[PDB]
């Protein structure tokens, strides 16, 4: 199971974040997969950004909503996240990650992907 | 031959006693390649109930 992002990592204030999660070994028609967003600034804890089961149930974040737009393309087996109105303090590391079945209880988060090192400067 | 002719002694001649049959040494059955399993396999490992 693997996992990569990709995207432009350098962009200026007031513009908008696009983010491209491309996965393999799990596909988002089964029961359970799901597939989700998490940044991190620098030295900082980590923050959940959004979500999107099997079912198309897209869960934001409250505080980032109104903000956040995240939807799948399963025909290229990938994922689109888009944050507008990037900001200095956005500067962080995204990283795609997979929710899938356990053995009684889902489980999320078991694999991550590779982040990608977002800056938001001139 | 004695117990055909009912009788402890028997003259000079030659007596159809019985009969032999060789048995079957073993059952077989046989069919078709039969091949062409109907979907459960589809029914319980759908993908979205």
């Amino acid at each position: 199971i693997t996992l990569k992002e990709s995207g432009l990592t350098l962009v200026r204030p007031t513009q908008t974040l696009t983010l491209t999660c491309t996965f393999s070994g799990f596909s988002l028609i089964n029961s359970g997969v799901g597939v989700g967003w998490i940044r991190q600034p620098p030295g900082k804890a980590l923050e959940w950004l959004a979500l999107i089961y099997w079912d198309d149930d897209k869960r934001y974040n409250p505080s980032l909503r109104s903000r956040l737009t995240i939807s799948k393309a399963t025909s290229k087996n990938q994922v689109v996240l888009t944050m507008t109105n990037m900001d200095p303090v956005d500067t962080a590391t995204y990283y795609c990650t997979h929710r899938g079945p356990g053995h009684n209880t889902p489980i999320y988060f078991e694999f991550w992907g590779q982040g990608a090192l977002v800056t938001v400067s001139s | 031959t004695k117990c055909t002719l009912k009788s402890f002694t028997v003259e000079k001649g030659i007596y159809q006693t019985s009969n032999f049959r060789v048995q079957p040494t073993e059952s077989i059955v046989r069919f078709p390649n039969i091949t062409n399993l109907c979907p459960f396999d589809e029914v319980f490992n759908a993908t979205r109930f």
